[PDB]
Formats: structure tokens, C-alpha cells, sequence
RNA sequence: GCGGGGUUGAGCAGCCUGGUAGCUCGUCGGGCUCAUAACCCGAAGAUCGUCGGUUCAAAUCCGGCCCCCGCAACCA
RNA sequence: AAAUG
RNA sequence: UACCCGCAGAAGAAGCACCGGCUAACUCCGUGCCAGCAGCCGCGGUAAUACGGAGGGUGCAAGCGUUAAUCGGAAUUACUG
């Protein structure tokens, strides 16, 4: 178990909130397999 | 410097003498070096059966 | 007797659950060793140790004993259930029922103790919900969470109150603070503090991609705002002396300036604004008072900061639940309970998660 | 010590010789838009700091108390 | 006339 | 000592890396943007030949991989060019 090194510096008011506005809890959006962000130049096995 | 630690799980902590080898991790901003698993305080990976030499793991004798 | 039977069936399960959470065998072992130690006469020579040991033991004993009772009472009830059914003796049946009730109550008491051990666990709380980094989707998620919480509270019996709410410009809410009044409201909700992770196909995305948005809940108890007690004359040291420069014979002679000092803290306040010594003192006194308040606030801040830092050290572990609505599975990450009725959960069926969490002590 | 103030959530009016709660923003409900902003329509919202007094009647007049803002707090 | 995603 | 002769008995003697493309070698299970991998490009968000294990295979072999270092490929300082 290693410590996550957050980008908030010195947390003052609330830790969880701070974390939430951090890269660790950034939004993740998946790449489309079909649809908009869907075009693949080369396959996984291409 | 800052050094990556490959393999699943490690025993490292502060004041833990280790060997670094060079090799950058692409996704990490600023990491240019790997630790050597199985040199000095750094342990070999637990329960690895393939590429063991890369993770400092001895041949499981049977 | 069908309901009674059902209850009986439940109670054993409940007991088992309690045991699991407690780690009962370990506790028993501890009690044993401690008991042995107590029995040894050399322990009571060291007084501090002995009392501590005694304190440790008793609770353990209570925990074990109660558990034991639970095992037995149920069995007894079962035995008497047969009598109630086939032999058709009424009084006996009644007695059995009474026993069960008593036993149940006892069980509840132990479980209550386990759950609501903290100091502020009885008090009312402020649920604070804050949306994550996503944008609209995150806001929506936050809103949903808030709704769920509200549903839960109402179900429980608690009085909800939307203190503050920042709305999302498109949809959902950016942030919201909710006062949740009722007995053991904080103790019931404190576990929900943490980051909540939604996974679903975004309706606000034009691509319609799967999004993984986060949002924080943060439950804190309504602490009573303790009054700022005035300092004592004994704690202060008061110099009086001549002022800098000024103009005249009178000024040269008189000691209008006033330097008040705290003996505990080593803070000082001077004043020589006024001609009147008394006025200066009053001003100086006021200043001193202000300073003390500021010091108290600083102290409060510092302590809080430490706590915050500690919390941060958990990092990715602040993520307590995972609401996957694509594959339709809710999972609590710390306890490990799962449910496929996601919608139901959303609507406000958190008891299953919450109770477990409470039992765990996490 | 001498003045000025506290009025919908914000900033301002009225108090000017007691009895009429107005302006701009904001809030809420509709619309327009793929949606949001802007824009359009329609609503709501005030024990007038507090406590007493004078009155038929008080935001308004008088006093007390709490808070703010100026000023003045000197000749050695 | 017409800002943004 | 090299070297030669005799003795016994398969006897005392095989690992290391790799298998998405570049690049020779593919499947099942576990995990589910995590854990991890990675030279580049990238893989992993529940059917992963890319992670980890297994079976099968490929390449080297008393070595085999990794790191460092130099030239090469780089006609990418071009005298040849
Ligand atoms: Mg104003
Ligand atoms: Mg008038
Ligand atoms: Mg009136
Ligand atoms: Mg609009
Ligand atoms: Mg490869
Ligand atoms: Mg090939
Ligand atoms: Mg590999
Ligand atoms: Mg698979
Ligand atoms: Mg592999
Ligand atoms: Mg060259």
C-alpha cells in the first residue's frame, strides 16, 4: 500500500472534495467501438 | 531522480536501498529509470512464473 | 406463528452476521488471556495497567456472553415452537414468544452498540454533495446521488432540508448541502462520506459514449458551537508606561501606554492610542481578546488540516461505491456487498449497504 | 462627544412631516434553441435591526439597546 | 442580427 | 601435466528470453482503464493471440535476458552523398 501523491498541495478544508478535483478522480470516457470517436486506422491485430 | 517500480507489489518504503537501471516509463511524466527487482532492498515479485529474470524471481524447484 | 417462525429464522442469520463482523473467536481469545492475566496476582501491583486490563476485559465478556445467549435463546424458542404448534399449549407458546422478543431486543442492543459507538453518532448531520470533474454528466450524477439520499432520509424518518444548492447550467446540480435532522442521523449516514463512481452511457454526450464520472458525499455532524469564554485577570500581565515622543511635561510624566500579556500563550497587546490610560487598556484588552480568538481559530484550522492530510493518504480508497448502470451492478468497494437492482438502489434502498458498513466499522 | 445609516436574496428608494412597499438585478413557471447563454412573456417574494413609547393608526415621530459608516478625540 | 458546446 | 590404456554404468550434467505489428512463434482460463505491460505504435473499461497463469510454439543455449555504451541503419551535417 503506497500513498497517492495528489496535486492539491496542502489540503485544508476537506480531503475528499480536494481529491475529487484531482486527476485521480478525473472523468473517463471510453473510446467508441462504433459511432463517433470510432475510426481505427489500424486494428488491435493490424 | 524518480524511478518506476515494475511488477505487481513491492516491499519498498522510505530509507530502502535500491538499484536503478535506466529505461523510461512513457506515460509517466518525468520517469527515466526503473528499479531493479531482486537487487538490494527491493524484493523479487511474488508468484511470477514467466519472465522471472526480469522481476528477480528464482526458479520454483519441484 | 408463520411470522414468528420467519423472525426466528432471520434472527439466527443476524447473529451470524454480527459474529462475522465482530470477529468473535478472536474476541473470545482476548477475553480468555485477559482473564488469566487478571487472575494472576502480580498484575495489580502496577495500578495503571490493571485498571486498563479490567476495562478491556469487561466489554469483551459482554460481547461474548451476549453472542452465547443469542445462540441459546433461539434454540429454546425453536424447541418451544414445536410445543406451540403440535401440542397446542397456549401459555407455553406465549412464553416462548416473549423470550424471543426479549432475545431479539438484546441482540438489537448489542448491534446498536456495535454500530453507533462514536461520540457524535447520535447527532444530526449536514450531508454535503459535490459533483466531479466531468461536466454535465458529473453534475447529473451528483443530482441523482442527492435525490437518492433524500429518498433514504425520508424513508428512515429524518427531516431533510436543502440548505444550499448550486445548480448546473444545463442539467443536474453542481453542489448541494442538506441538513438531515433526526436521532442517530449522523451515525446512520457517516459511512456514506466518500467518492461515488457512476458508470453509464452519457445522455448528454453526442457520441453517446460510456462515461465514468465521480461525485463526493461528505457527512459531518452538527457540533454545538461552544461559547468563547473570556480570559481571567490572573492569566494576564499588564504593564503601563510612558509613550513615544508626543508633546509636553504632562505627557513626559504620565503612564498612559498599556502592554497586556498572556502568561499561558506569551501573546502581547500594546496600546497607546488614547491619552486616557483606561481607554488604552480597554482597547488593548479588546485586542488581546481578538488575538486569543484568532489563536483558537488557527489551532482549529491546523488540527483540521492534519485530519485532511490523513484522509488524503487513503487516496484511491476514498472511492466507496461503484454504480455500474451499463452492466447493472452496484458494488460497495469496502464491504463487498453487490446488488443488480441498480434502479431500486438509486431510488433510495441504501440500508443493505449502510447497515453492512456500520457492522464493519468503516 | 457630534452627525448619517440598518427596508424582498444583492445594491438603492420611501422616511421630508404618520397612513400608498417603488427601481435595477436575482429567484420561480412558461417560451425560443439540438442544448446552454443572451432575448421574450407571466408570477412570487419585505413584523422595514431590535425593544419599548406616542398615537385612532408607525418603515416613517420619540427614546432605549445591538451593529455598521464618517468625524472629532485637543493646549501644554 | 447570431456567444458557446 | 598434456597424451594414451583400462573400469563400471545412461549413468553426474538445460536453462533463458520471447509468441499484437515491426518480429520467428496462439490458444484457453483469471482479471475488468484495475492490476499491470511498453523499445516505438500502443494494450487493459467482462469474450484481452498485448496484463497474469497454464498448455502449445519460436529463437538462442551453458548460457539467456535487461541496463549502460559506441558505430550502423541515419543520404538525419550528405567529401564519397
Ligand atoms: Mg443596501
Ligand atoms: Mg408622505
Ligand atoms: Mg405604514
Ligand atoms: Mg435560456
Ligand atoms: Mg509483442
Ligand atoms: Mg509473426
Ligand atoms: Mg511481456
Ligand atoms: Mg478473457
Ligand atoms: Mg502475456
Ligand atoms: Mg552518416
Amino acid at each position: 500500500m503506497s500513498r497517492y501523491q495528489h496535486t492539491k498541495g496542502q489540503i485544508k478544508d476537506n480531503a475528499i472534495e480536494a481529491l475529487l478535483h484531482d486527476p485521480l478522480f478525473r472523468q473517463r470516457v471510453e473510446k467508441n467501438k462504433k459511432g463517433k470517436g470510432s475510426y481505427m486506422r489500424k486494428g488491435k491485430h493490424g | 531522480v524518480t524511478s518506476y517500480i515494475g511488477g505487481e507489489g513491492h516491499n519498498l518504503q522510505e530509507h530502502s536501498v535500491i538499484l536503478i537501471r535506466g529505461g523510461r516509463v512513457k506515460d509517466l511524466p518525468g520517469v527515466r529509470y526503473h528499479t531493479v527487482r531482486g537487487a538490494l532492498d527491493c524484493s523479487g515479485v511474488k508468484d511470477r512464473k514467466q519472465a522471472r529474470s526480469k522481476y528477480g524471481v528464482k526458479r520454483p524447484k519441484a | 406463528i408463520n411470522p414468528v417462525n420467519n423472525r426466528i429464522q432471520d434472527l439466527t442469520e443476524r447473529s451470524d452476521v454480527l459474529r462475522g463482523y465482530l470477529d468473535y473467536d478472536a474476541k473470545k481469545e482476548r477475553l480468555e488471556e485477559v482473564n488469566a492475566e487478571l487472575e494472576q496476582p502480580d498484575v495489580w501491583n502496577e495500578p495503571e495497567r490493571a485498571q486498563a486490563l479490567g476495562k478491556e476485559r469487561s466489554s469483551l465478556e459482554a460481547v461474548v456472553d451476549t453472542l452465547d445467549q443469542m445462540k441459546q435463546g433461539l434454540e429454546d424458542v425453536s424447541g418451544l415452537l414445536e410445543l406451540a404448534v403440535e401440542a397446542d399449549d397456549e401459555e407455553t407458546f406465549n412464553e416462548a414468544v416473549a423470550e424471543l422478543d426479549a432475545l431479539e431486543e438484546k441482540l438489537a442492543q448489542l448491534e446498536f452498540r456495535r454500530m453507533f459507538s462514536g461520540e457524535y453518532d447520535s447527532a444530526d448531520c449536514y450531508l454535503d454533495i459535490q459533483a466531479g470533474s466531468g461536466g454535465t454528466e458529473a453534475q447529473d450524477w451528483a443530482s441523482m446521488l442527492e435525490r437518492m439520499y433524500l429518498r433514504w432520509a425520508e424513508s428512515r424518518g429524518f427531516k431533510t432540508e436543502i440548505i444550499e444548492e448550486s445548480e448546473g447550467e444545463v442539467a443536474g446540480i453542481k453542489s448541494v448541502t442538506i441538513k438531515i435532522s433526526g436521532d442517530y442521523a449522523y451515525g446512520w449516514l457517516r459511512t456514506e462520506t466518500g467518492v461515488h463512481r457512476l458508470v453509464r452511457k452519457s445522455p448528454f454526450d453526442s457520441g453517446g459514449r460510456r462515461h465514468t464520472s465521480f461525485s463526493s458525499a461528505f457527512v459531518y455532524p452538527e457540533v454545538d458551537d461552544d461559547i468563547d469564554i473570556e480570559i481571567n485577570p490572573a492569566d494576564l500581565r499588564i504593564d503601563v508606561y510612558r509613550t513615544s515622543g508626543a508633546g509636553g511635561q504632562h505627557v513626559n510624566r504620565t503612564e498612559s501606554a498599556v502592554r497586556i500579556t498572556h502568561i499561558p500563550t506569551g501573546i502581547v497587546t500594546q496600546c497607546q492610542n488614547d491619552r486616557s490610560q483606561h481607554k488604552n487598556k480597554d482597547q488593548a484588552m479588546k485586542q488581546m481578546k481578538a488575538k486569543l480568538y484568532e489563536l483558537e481559530m488557527q489551532k482549529k484550522n491546523a488540527e483540521k488540516q492534519a485530519m485532511e492530510d490523513n484522509k488524503s493518504d487513503i487516496g484511491w480508497g476514498s472511492q466507496i461505491r461503484s454504480y455500474v448502470l451499463d452492466d447493472s451492478r452496484i458494488k460497495d468497494l469496502r464491504t463487498g456487498v453487490e446488488t443488480r437492482n441498480t434502479q431500486a438502489v438509486l431510488d433510495g434502498s441504501l440500508d443493505q449497504f449502510i447497515e453492512a458498513s456500520l457492522k464493519a466499522g468503516l
